[PDB]
């Protein structure tokens, strides 16, 4: 690879879609691995560990915010509006699922914008099927953040799931995936870029896509109880 | 929802 008019309208593009990751979501990765490890911010969190803990403690939220991000992707809000509803229809709980991986460690996951902290044991422990609902997640994320992305990779890896030329329903599929594939050319120079070490990172986070869709229809699955 | 995202648009 060079470094080419190509490529550095590739990174504008990254810095563009980092700039709107960051104004959407007031959580993001950087500040959640900082809470969760020692070089935390500020409060701690509460940690609900047992049914005591949970007593002194006592997804609407974040697909308004999913939403406004979808909008600062370019070409997007250019689409026809039936299709912009479809791709953040069936595409929303692929990103929630994806950025509730950046909240959560192997002990449990961050909760309340980082005021709480429930642990992964203690959801399993509740009465089925409740114990089984976040149980598929923390066996995603563990595997998903085995990758270590951070918020740049993220924020193109976002961009890439809502401009899905496969939803269900959609009247024009040429124009988003032109998008897509410029989304995805992006995608690649920035994980080429920020980690040597990775062989076909590229290739391995394009195949926890499918892991997400079967997250996605593990949940539903659970939602009809 | 569908209707929250046919709003922010």
């Amino acid at each position: 690879m060079q470094l080419n008019p190509e490529s550095a309208d590739l990174r504008a593009l990254a810095k563009h879609l980092y700039d709107s990751y960051i104004k959407s979501f007031p959580l993001t990765k950087a500040k959640a691995r900082a809470i969760l490890t020692g070089k935390t911010t500020d409060k701690s969190p509460f940690v609900i560990y047992d049914m005591n803990s949970l007593m002194m403690g006592e997804s609407v939220e974040a697909v308004q915010e999913i939403t406004e991000y979808a909008k600062s992707i370019p070409g997007f809000v250019n689409l026809d509006l039936n299709d912009q509803v479809t791709l953040l229809k069936y595409g929303v709980h692929e990103i929630i699922y994806t950025m509730l991986a950046s909240l959560m460690n192997k002990d449990g996951v961050l909760i309340s914008e980082g005021q709480g902290f429930m642990t992964r044991e203690f959801l399993k422990s509740l009465r089925k099927p409740f114990g089984d609902f976040m149980e598929p997640k923390f066996e995603f994320a563990v595997k998903f953040n085995a990758l270590e992305l951070d918020d740049s990779d993220l924020a193109i890896f976002i961009a890439v799931i809502i401009l899905s030329g496969d939803r269900p329903g959609l009247l024009n599929v040429k124009p988003i995936e032109d998008i897509q594939d410029n989304l995805l050319q992006a995608l690649e120079l920035q994980l080429k870029l920020n980690h040597p070490e990775s062989s076909q990172l590229f290739a391995k986070l394009l195949q926890k896509m499918t892991d997400l869709r079967q997250i996605v229809t593990e949940h539903v699955q659970l939602l009809q109880v | 929802l569908e209707a929250i995202i046919r709003k922010a648009l």
